[PDB]
Formats: structure tokens, C-alpha cells, sequence
């Protein structure tokens, strides 16, 4: 998950 | 009732949103991840039926989140449309549309569709 | 381009979309019919990407309208999701979800889906 | 048309 | 996983999906209610990826049911689009579109959207 | 009226599809691109209301295309849901869902949604 | 439920 | 357009 919607608390 | 809607809601995927239901029909709040870091918080705004029917029908509502905050921009926006069902295990059943900004050439594949069920109990 | 979005828009059905794009990414306005009477006006609120890509992409956005005003209440809410495309023939291409409050037995059929294209001149 | 979205400005 | 798909499936509403997966990507079968009476049985036809990745990804597929049999006709049709996921708890996750034949005036509200999850054992 | 549906249809994107409407309600044919060469042709199967209302309403139908042929495989399937409307300028108005086979982590973004309008004359 | 899809065994 | 639907032409 890289999109904010799926809770992407990471930086791709 | 705004009382029933106002509060913290969680979805099946870990996301969390805190919303306040105004007496006029306004929904205002924030959508964020489980971790809850400031970098994962986005503003949300929407509307809801502030005077629902008394025939057992759910309460209609919808809201939007543009995926841009002070730390990131995904050049996209999601809208959730659904209804609030109160009671013992209240919940918000929704279907959403996620649109990304694209060139004309890729406009046909600009929108994703899905569904989310939110509850007041951390699942 | 709040200077691009702010203004009056019309869809293929004759409805009129009056909106203002805030510099913060907020959308505020009214949604009404051709006649334009006070009884056919409804509040709308939404969000848009206030810092779109400079690669020729569109501007992502979304808004909600709960179908209740001070005179009528349809116990439903619609959300439009799409993108703004500027230029000579500026327009907003959208797909929408209309959810109606329903009982549990009818929740399976609570949501309609469609698409609207908004332009600056009446069709 | 009997819903505000299609321009319902009548009484159904 | 032709073997995986072929068989009887049940959704959340109780409906029964009986399908056979052909070697060349064809889907054939019947869609009926939980009771199984002949008057509630409808023909279905579709397609599926007959050569999916074997790395854990799902198998894409879709099928259509026109709501007309020898006993009734609801002047509508539904299409399910989604993917088959094998394993201990096999499931077919789908989103669907239900279109009704309408006059030109009611076309804007001709299509309903939803989602179904099918499993090998009754819900 | 299978007489009205059977034939060649063209959409806005430049795609083409030749279909035959059986007296039994089945739809069979091929979906291709502009040039229409063996590489871009895909099998299509669906269903339609073979006995529509004679009150001016449209004819409900739907079909599926799994994107795999002897030359390529996109591991995905698209379903079109809509209605046929006859007359001097006949047309088939649709909405579609495109699902790709995905791993479980990406399942949430596996489905795209759009709309297509087909006519009997090239655009 | 009065539509075949939601499980209508017989027309309403 | 790298997908058969958007009137794709060849592979990608």
C-alpha cells in the first residue's frame, strides 16, 4: 500500500 | 441523530476517521491511518440527512477527502456514499469512488470503485 | 486552478452547480434546478487538489449533496467524484453515487451509479 | 422526474 | 483453477450461483434463490482468465444474468465483475451493476451498484 | 428485438464489437480495436432481455470480456451493463467494471469503473 | 424483496 | 493506452 487511503503510513 | 454519527469510526483495513455531525447537516473531520501520525491525516467534509425517516430506514450521507495535506499529495480524491445504521452495533455502510488526476489519454482508467463498512468498535 | 473551478456550471440534465474553490482545497456552493427556485436549492461541500501536477493532468475533486433543504427531504445523498479539465472547452467529468436511506431488507438496492459532464455553457 | 437530482421542481 | 471455480457458490443474501468453468475461459451456469424452485432459476454466461498467475494473485472473471426465464421477466440484467481467490477459504469477491430498461426520461436512474462475496458454504 | 441489437457497434474510444443476439437471450461475438486485427480481438459473451416492454423503454443487456486471446493476456475482465435504445440513431448506453487479478494486499484497488456509449456509425 | 436478485422465489 | 480495452494496439 502506497496510497493514503489504504492507510499508507509509508513512503514509496 | 448527529450524536449517533459523531465519533470515531474504523474500517476493515485499519483506517480511522473522526467526524462531527452538525445540526445543519454538515460533516467535518479527519481521515487518518491506524498509526495516527500527523503525516497521515487528511481533512474530510461531507453532508448527511439531519432529519431521517422513522420507518426503519438508515440515514443517508456522504463525504469527500482530497488526498493532499501539508506533507503529501497523491493528486486524487475519494468520495464515500452510504448510510448510517444505528443500534447495538451501529455501522456505516459505504461504496466509494477514487478518482486520480490524469491526462485525456488515460481518463478512461481514472476512477476506482470499492466499498467500506465502518464500525465504532476497533476491528 | 480555483480561478478555473470557481463559477457556475451546468450538466447534461439542466441542473446548475454553483461553486467556490477555496485556496485551502475546500469546495463550497449550491446545487439547484433550471427554474432556480429556493425550494430546489441544496447545500454542497467538497474538496479538490489545490496543487495539481504540471504534466497536463486534470485536477481531482469531489463533493456531496444531502437532498434535504428547508422545504423538502428526499432522505438521500449524492457524491460526485471526478476531475476538472481546463482550457478552451473547460469541463468537469464525473461519476456519481446516489445512496438512499433504506431498511436492511432493501440495502442491497440502496445505491444508484451514473456520470455527469459539467460545462460552462448550457447544453 | 420525482427526485431533486433530475431537476424535480414539482410535487409528486 | 478451473477445478477451483466449478461448483456451487452462495452469496451473503442466500442466492445460489451454480457454475461450470470451461477449458477455454467460458463460464456457464444458473443463478437461483436459496429455495431452488424452477421459477427463480436464470441462465448465466461469462468469461474468466484461463491462465492466471500462479503466484497468489486472484483469477479475474465476470458474468451476466438477464432477469427473464420461462416464468417471469423483470426487464433488467446484472453483471458481476471480480476475482476468484482459491485456498482453504476460497471466495469470489465481486462488485455488480444492475441496469433496468427505462424510458429516456428515467435513464439517469437506470443503474444500481453493489457488491457480493460468494463462498463454498452457506453464510 | 435481436434484429436491432445484432450488428456492428462503435464506441467513443475507437473500439469495435460485433454481436449476435440469439432468440433465446444470449449475446455472442467479438470485441476489437480500431484496425481490428487478430491480436486485438477478444471473445465476448452476455445476455439480454429478449422480450422487452413495448412502452418505449430500453432493452436491458450486459456482456463480459476476459482480456486473454492467443496473443496476449492482461489478466483482467470487463463487464458492461446497460440498455439498447433503437431508432434513427440507435445506441447502447453502458457503464462498466474492469477487475484485474490482484494479490490480497492490492485487492482494494482492483476495480475500475467507467461508461461507454456505442452507436451503429463510426464516430 | 421483489426482484429475482435479492432472492425472490416468486413474483410479488 | 497499454490495455486492450482503451483500443490498445500492441504489447507493453
Amino acid at each position: 500500500c502506497c496510497h493514503p487511503q489504504c492507510g499508507a503510513a509509508y513512503s514509496c | 441523530a448527529e450524536a449517533g454519527i459523531t465519533g470515531t469510526w474504523y474500517n476493515q483495513l485499519g483506517s480511522t476517521f473522526i467526524v462531527t455531525a452538525g445540526a445543519d447537516g454538515a460533516l467535518t473531520g479527519t481521515y487518518e491511518s491506524a498509526v495516527g501520525n500527523a503525516e497521515s491525516r487528511y481533512v474530510l467534509t461531507g453532508r448527511y440527512d439531519s432529519a431521517p425517516a422513522t420507518d426503519g430506514s438508515g440515514t443517508a450521507l456522504g463525504w469527500t477527502v482530497a488526498w493532499k495535506n501539508n506533507y503529501r499529495n497523491a493528486h486524487s480524491a475519494t468520495t464515500w456514499s452510504g448510510q448510517y445504521v444505528g443500534g447495538a452495533e451501529a455501522r456505516i455502510n459505504t461504496q466509494w469512488l477514487l478518482t486520480s488526476g490524469t491526462t485525456e489519454a488515460n481518463a478512461w482508467k481514472s476512477t476506482l470503485v470499492g466499498h467500506d463498512t465502518f464500525t465504532k468498535v476497533k476491528p
